[PDB]
């Protein structure tokens, strides 16, 4: 089994240069050629380029040329691409392949100076809404945070199915995510119904149960 | 006339036109690289002696453009295994063979031969754990075959193929083919 | 250096019909009588999967309902029982010349029975009212159709400032969509008006669906 | 003696060893079959040629014994070369390499060729239309390939083989495995 | 794509010969290799001979030799089994097979001094039955035929769902095959059903339509 | 003449669970270190097919569910997911000397819940009664276990003499069996009897099927 795991996501100001690593597992390095690959605006993908690990002989593309650097770690069996002057079109979802078979989770690199903030947390319910029928929907909005893989869970996980998550929104610079799930009157307030919100890029998560009210 | 040194010459070449085409053994197909290789300077500089003598002009005016032959295609070929040599810094690129290579990933190093047809799918065939690929013997394999090989040239392309379907048969053999999925020109 | 591009932009296609997407090469490779051509799938949220390889060869593991073929500069992708699992993009790629370009991407989406939404909503919150804010949301659920005009009147007034609207992609275990509309404000606003309603107008029926309440009801 | 034959010897020796280790055009290579058969005789008569002059004794107990063992070997392979003719009643059982035999029902009739190895696997690939099996060029095949090919060797080994898996690459070509599933004593 | 057709079934006495015909078509017709299986009665499954369509070259077991000569016509297309000094251990269903892959349909060998007999055919309807459930069974007994096989079948074929057929009762060295069909009882006396008995060996057809009684 | 033979000599297999079928040769034919087996698979009124050759090498067409394994002189066909369709009879064979030899059979039957049989009964017809003679045919349809106890009784009194069997292989659908019952008599011996008795004692109830008619009723 094929694995490349990649080192996350990271945030930068412009003009800055940083390091994409990926980690490969599962066969021998010093093998398959690596791939290098840009997926922008959510719906192009591009090709970067390639790099063979055995014989550090590199081939790039056209207008990538002084702008990114791929090198390897045959100890570490670790793969990496150097950034250069990173500008506001560079914030991307870059990939990394062997055989155009087996791809990596991709690591999400934003480009921005603003300041990373936490999120803010509200419950939404019914409240006082004498809402008792087979259709009983709760919720949760997220408000403030930065830049953008915030998770919201339901139940650890335990409300896997009824769950309705949108796409994020910006406003004012900020980010906003809403989300909800679609439970029968049963479980409701007979049962506890925590939403599990966690934001990496602040080190924060915070768990909060809905109250009826 | 001395009819023991003739027959011992007619020996050695039923016992060369016999052994001389497996690549199985490499100890044994080393040598017939070396052999093969000096006979260019051999034959250049043996028809070089019918100009020192020149008897008749009719008769020693043929290894004139015949010694202009070759001393014409061994330097327009030592230049391209040269080169084969330069993109692939490999002692195979100078077999006076080929000019193409083989490259094959296996317990952890690389193994490189000589190649000389460059086609679109290329065949292998696990023995008893043993790998042979297109005429050589590669060494140890069981069925932890590999999803990338590739073909070298002196300058035309790189060439990496993919394993597109293997299949194991009685416990130990097996078959595999590389359909060639990409081409990349240096 | 070299442009490739696919046609069909957008398609809808039924359960159990043919869907066909086309892509056209510029510059006609042709390597020795063989053209080179990879087809690619996406989903959201994932890494783009291969479908096809040099222009007829099936990547082992997927499904022989995909199939494609092509000569010198015409491909063509086809896929003939189209399930409902079938949403996503796909893609074109080279693997000749030596910037291996990429074509563009065409969308699949699937054709199903028409759906009214199920509509809820929700008032400010006591934490965002402590802050000294409001906010109320509106949720649209489980309709097919995705031409529904939502609208934030009160008292008569279309309230068209501080509204956002969220749509999901296309469900892959039922074709529908979901869609949610935000209305932002101040406490110092909120605290004006006695009803506020959302309004959901769909296009099964020629009675739009409206939810609403009072900030005494609670 | 002249310093021209002598070039023109050392010149078809390059020839013999670059170009004859091909069996993929039909006539090219059985001329080589042929002047390798006719190499046998001649050595033979040359050192026989030698232990009636006998002087100075380097003539004399010396190409005796090893005229008995090139005038041994020979017949010993001419016997297994006839009775290999005898089972497959084919003229390809006198060739000078080997026993084995494979045959290929192809346009009607069959393709026998000979054969080094008698394995358990035989790969088969078909390149723009043609067919090229075991290091032999088989004349021209769409993928229409047969479901059972044979090998036959004097003495046991009628093994029958089987296609086990074909497959289809862009617009021309394709791969197979033979898996031998028969075995025949005589 | 591949045909091995046979010749049909045949009825001789003891001592007598007889020639197994098979015909194929899909392929060149020489190139691969013929084989011959016997099957006798019960499931016991048995290697006769191989023989090379293109130049002879036949190979015999030590216990069938003898008792067998394998050929061929390339004329035709044909490969034929003659069957020498039949005795009664010889009544089987003899086939050919290529590749151990593709068979024919089988070709019945009877070995016996017997007469070849036409069936008599008598319908089974439920008369009588007063059955207010909402089915109705209706059947045939075909009785007194020789030798095997014979087809019996409803509506010309049509009528297949339902019906149940059972393996023949020899007796008196005549056969007795069973047959037994299930309808809704909506189906009669409205609808029209046939017994449908075909016998080649005595060229006999039977067509009886069922009526109450 | 090389012997082989197969431990079992039938399977009872429920639905999803492990069948398996062994076999055992007398020589070890180790040619080159590779050992030969054929597994074979024959219905009723078929010729046989193909499934295993070469003790491993799956033949095309053929399900994963079938695994052959075995080395030496031990050899083992193994199928894991068994379904309602395989009902059918396994086969054996060397593929390696010139007296090639085939195993006995091993009959595979598959489990399932009791059923009892559907009885149904058939007087005389017209036309043979005329011609002479008379057959009463009882039909036991769609019953599990196939143990039946089939009797005949005329006028009360238990008649075994003059009664034809005849029983079905197990159904490819259902896994059911069906039963016929032909009592044959003379032309004379039928018109001084006039109650007719069949009764079907089954391993599902305490309380034998019985059905009957009277000859004046048809
Ligand atoms: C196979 C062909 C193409 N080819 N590709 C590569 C090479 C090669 O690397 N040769 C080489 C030779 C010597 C030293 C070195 C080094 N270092 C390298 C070759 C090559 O030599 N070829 C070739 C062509 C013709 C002949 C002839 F024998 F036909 C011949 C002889 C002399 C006069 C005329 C005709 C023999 C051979
Ligand atoms: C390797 C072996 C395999 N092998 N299988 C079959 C044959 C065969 O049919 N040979 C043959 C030769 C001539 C006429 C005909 C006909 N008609 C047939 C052969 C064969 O010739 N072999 C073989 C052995 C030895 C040598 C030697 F050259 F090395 C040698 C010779 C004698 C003394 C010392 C050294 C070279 C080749």
């Amino acid at each position: 089994e094929v694995q490349l795991q990649q080192s996350g996501p990271e945030l930068v100001k412009p003009g800055a240069s940083m390091k994409i690593s990926c980690k490969t597992s599962g066969y021998s390095f010093t093998g398959y050629t690596m791939n290098w690959v840009k997926q922008s605006h959510g719906k192009n993908l591009e090709w970067i380029g390639l790099i063979n690990p055995y014989n550090g002989d590199t081939s790039y593309n056209q207008k990538f040329k002084g702008k990114a650097t791929l090198t390897v770690d045959k100890s570490s069996s670790t793969a990496y691409m150097e950034l250069l002057s990173l500008t506001s079109e560079d914030s991307a979802v870059y990939y990394c392949e062997v055989i155009n078979t087996y791809w990596g989770q991709g690591t999400l690199v934003t480009v921005s100076a603003a300041k990373t903030t936490p999120p803010s947390v509200y419950p939404l319910a019914p409240g006082s809404a004498a809402q008792t029928n087979s259709m009983v929907t709760l919720g949760c909005l997220v408000k403030g945070y930065f830049p953008e893989p915030v998770t919201v869970t339901w139940n650890s996980g335990s409300l896997s199915s009824g769950v309705h998550t949108f796409p994020a929104v910006l406003q004012s610079d900020l980010y906003t995510l809403s989300s909800s799930v679609t439970v029968p009157s049963s479980t409701w307030p007979s049962e506890t119904v925590t939403c599990n919100v966690a934001h990496p890029a602040s080190s924060t998560k915070v768990d909060k149960k809905i109250v009826p009210r | 006339q001395w009819n023991l040194v003739i027959g011992f010459l007619f020996l050695a070449w039923i016992m060369l036109l016999q052994f001389a085409y497996s690549n199985r053994n490499r100890f044994l197909y080393i040598i017939k690289l070396v052999f093969l290789w000096l006979l260019w300077p051999v034959t250049l500089a043996c028809f070089v002696l019918a100009a020192v003598y020149r008897i008749n002009w009719v008769t020693g005016g043929i290894a004139i453009a015949m010694a202009c032959i070759v001393g014409l295609m061994w330097l327009s070929y030592f230049v391209a295994s040269f080169r084969l040599f330069a993109r692939t810094r490999s002692m195979w690129s100078f077999n006076p063979e080929t000019n193409i290579l083989l490259n094959v990933p296996l317990r952890g190093t690389i193994v490189t031969r000589p190649l000389m047809e460059s086609e679109l799918v290329i065949g292998a065939v696990i023995i008893r754990g043993h790998l042979r690929m297109a005429g050589h013997s590669l060494g140890r394999c069981d069925i932890k075959d590999l999803p990338k090989e590739i073909t070298v040239a002196t300058s035309r392309t790189l060439s990496y193929y993919k394993l597109g379907a293997s299949q194991r048969v009685g416990t130990d053999s097996g078959f595999a083919a590389y359909n060639r999925y990409r081409i990349g020109n240096y | 250096d070299i442009v490739m591009t696919q046609s069909p932009a957008s398609l809808a296609v039924s359960l159990g019909q043919r869907a066909t997407i086309s892509c056209k090469a510029s510059q006609s490779i042709d390597y020795d009588g063989d053209n080179y051509m990879n087809w690619y799938q996406q989903k959201p949220g994932q890494p783009p999967k291969l479908l096809i390889y040099t222009t007829s060869n099936l990547e082992s593991g997927i499904p022989a309902r995909f199939s494609g073929s092509g000569s010198g500069t015409d491909f063509t992708l086809n896929i003939h029982p189209v399930e409902e699992g079938d949403a996503a993009t796909y893609y074109c790629q080279q693997n000749n010349e030596d910037p291996y370009t990429f074509g563009g991407g065409t969308k699949l989406e699937i054709k199903r029975a028409d759906a009214a939404p199920t509509v809820s909503i929700f008032p400010p919150s006591s934490e965002q009212l402590t802050s000294g804010g409001a906010s109320v949301v509106c949720f649209l659920n489980n309709f097919y159709p995705k031409d529904i005009n939502v609208k934030w009147k009160i008292d008569g007034s279309e309230r068209q400032n501080g509204v956002l609207n969220s749509w999901t992609d296309q469900d892959s275990k039922d074709s529908t969509y979901s869609m949610s509309s935000t209305l932002t404000l101040t406490k110092d606003e909120y605290e004006r008006h006695n009803s506020y309603t959302c309004e959901a107008t769909h296009k099964t029926s020629t009675s739009p669906i409206v939810k609403s309440f009072n900030r005494n009801e609670c």
